[PDB]
């Protein structure tokens, strides 16, 4: 649901809908309110670009999960003189 | 036969602005050419398909403005953060790289850029004018933009071409001097004034950036623009189109179906063309927008992850470095350019004879100051002798127009004297 | 019935001003001009700080100078010829105006 | 292990045309829809922006 | 609608014409300000000036 803040989504139109209306799987972002995916503190390179830097793909007995897109590794060139 | 050859330099700092994305908009094409009035709705649905033709349009357009940003930033595979050093020969960097003061990693110029780049807004909101925030957060553009300027600092062009190899600050300068003419020397034994004007040039691009008419204005120019388009297309609301009214909802509690049905066609018939028109304005527009997203790719690949020797593309000047910045739907570049200064008149020659042979310079030109012969590099005053090492003989002093008699000194037979 | 043509900030005789002070400073000073403050250098040695941009030593040229300046000022003739021949190559620039 | 190496050369002059601007047009639109008809330009004026 | 459409043509030629008045200043910027080493930029052959 885009720019809504999750207060706001119902009212119980269709049960069917409820089920996306509400849960415990309901999550926050700066796009808005993302339902019916798993927050992981995981990240990767992200595969179905949700926005403002929260990604989502299908993974693990398996679900869709919202993470956190990761630009990549760590380096430090040990610079001396 | 007159020749002028620089003897002291000046390095130079620039400065270099390119869009690189737009705002994403988005229309809901049936909630603004009749929006709340299902006695409108059926009517716009035999209308056609343009209601999604408008939409995956904008979507086309969205989703290129997200590859832009991936396009012009991420050519960094890995994350590198700069060591905690200063021996950067004297080279000072405070102004660009990220501070530890500040919570985010914004640097000292970085920032300056945000101050300076500048209701109606929620009524675009209610009739379904949409502005989407995009993939790359402006916190994420600063660790890659971050990671592209301590790579640069501390491996140089090998950073971009494979595993970044680490070479001291000095002794790459040194490698970007040997590739524009001057010879190494000219760094390593004037190498505290090099630093002493690197450091003033960045300081007055601070101060430069600060001051108002502000050179930016291609950047804020993409705002206004995408914000005017988009008033326009909520200003004509308000017109009828020839019609009974301009508000739907009148004409509906007027008229009953068989005669309110040829009036509201003939505001169906007005809106959905100013949407096509805006869409259209859309998609030129974002075509420029690709167009110089793809030369500010090129500019980062060459710039900066190497050493260009294209003339005047990497800055006015031969080109030395360069420095990546982000900005709001931008990016900043600091070319850090050689410019030589303070000619001094020559006489030239263009093949000396010794001994009725030609000798030709290597590497430089040959330069007297009126009663000696010496040759000289090209980009600088570093007078040398003329030997046999350092000028290839070749044919017969009889050809070549300007040659002049002289006197070449070989380093064997004097040394081997004795 | 209200179309209108406006006629260019730049003039056709301003324009000749830039491509002829664009065309003697080339001559005269070579790729430095455009890299700071000009600096003369003699004709003849820019061409072979030319030639040994792309592999052929100045020997090459200071020994061929009469025959490369008798082949260029040929090339010269010939493209003037050239231009004023018909079914002529500037049919780009008058396609835009057709 | 046969090579072929030049021994005289060539200058050659080319030609290039490049297109770099265009004719400057503008249109008064008032005055093309429907001009010197004031008995138009009301109703035109209520048709948008 | 035919002005409309007369502004659309106009408004792509024009992209045109910036897209290849972009080139020819980085032809004047490389070819006449310096010397090329890009093959087959500033005409066939190896180019002097
Ligand atoms: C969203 O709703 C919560 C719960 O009322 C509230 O605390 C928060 O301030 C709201 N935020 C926004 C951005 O609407
Ligand atoms: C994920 O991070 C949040 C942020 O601190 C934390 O509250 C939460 O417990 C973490 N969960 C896991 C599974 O690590
Ligand atoms: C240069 O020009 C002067 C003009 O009098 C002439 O005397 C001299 O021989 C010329 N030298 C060369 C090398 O062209």
């Amino acid at each position: 649901y885009q720019d809504v803040n999750c207060t706001e989504v119902p009212d119980q139109l269709t049960p069917t809908w409820r089920v996306y209306s509400t849960g415990s799987n309901v999550f926050q972002t700066r796009a808005g309110c993302l339902i019916g995916a798993e927050h992981v503190n995981n990240s990767y390179e992200c595969d179905i670009p949700i926005g403002a830097g929260i990604c989502a793909s299908y993974q693990t007995s398996q679900s869709i999960i919202a993470y956190t897109m990761s630009l990549g590794a760590e380096n430090s060139v040990a610079y001396s003189n | 036969n007159s020749i002028a050859i620089p003897t002291n330099f000046t390095i130079s700092v620039t400065t270099e602005i390119l869009p690189v994305s737009m705002t994403k908009t988005s229309v809901d094409c049936t909630m603004y050419i009749c929006g709340d009035s299902t006695e409108c709705s059926n009517l716009l649905l035999q209308y056609g398909s343009f209601c999604t033709q408008l939409n995956r349009a904008l979507t086309g357009i969205a989703v290129e403005q997200d590859k832009n940003t991936q396009e012009v930033f991420a050519q960094v595979k890995q994350i590198y953060k700069t060591p905690p050093i200063k021996d950067f020969g004297g080279f000072n960097f405070s102004q660009i790289l990220p501070d530890p003061s500040k919570p985010s990693k914004r640097s000292f110029i970085e920032d300056l850029l945000f101050n300076k780049v500048t209701d109606l807004i929620c009524a675009q909101k209610f009739n379904g004018l949409t502005v989407l925030p995009p993939l790359l957060t402006d916190e994420m553009i600063a660790q890659y933009t971050s990671a592209l300027l301590a790579g640069t600092i501390t491996s140089g062009w090998t950073f971009g071409a494979g595993a970044a190899l680490q070479i001291p600050f000095a002794m790459q300068m040194a490698y970007r001097f040997n590739g524009i003419g001057v010879t190494q020397n000219v760094l390593y034994e004037n190498q505290k004034l090099i630093a002493n004007q690197f450091n003033s040039a960045i300081g007055k691009i601070q101060d430069s950036l600060s001051s108002t008419a502000s050179a930016l204005g291609k950047l804020q120019d993409v705002v206004n623009q995408n914000a005017q388009a988009l008033n326009t297309l909520v200003k004509q609301l308000s017109s009828n189109f020839g019609a009974i009214s301009s508000v739907l909802n009148d004409i509906l509690s007027r008229l009953d179906p068989p005669e309110a049905e040829v009036q509201i066609d003939r505001l169906i018939t007005g809106r959905l063309q100013s949407l096509q028109t805006y869409v259209t304005q859309q998609l030129i527009r974002a075509a420029e927008i690709r167009a110089s997203a793809n030369l500010a790719a090129t500019k980062m690949s060459e710039c900066v992850l190497g050493q260009s020797k294209r003339v005047d593309f990497c800055g006015k000047g031969y080109h030395l470095m360069s420095f990546p910045q982000s900005a709001p739907h931008g990016v900043v570049f600091l070319h850090v350019t050689y410019v030589p200064a303070q000619e001094k008149n020559f006489t030239t020659a263009p093949a000396i004879c010794h001994d009725g042979k030609a000798h030709f310079p290597r590497e430089g030109v040959f330069v007297s100051n009126g009663t000696h012969w010496f040759v000289t590099q090209r980009n600088f005053y570093e007078p040398q002798i003329i030997t046999t090492d350092n000028t290839f003989v070749s044919g017969n002093c009889d050809v070549v127009i300007g040659i002049v008699n002289n006197t070449v000194y070989d380093p064997l037979q004097p040394e081997l004297d004795s």
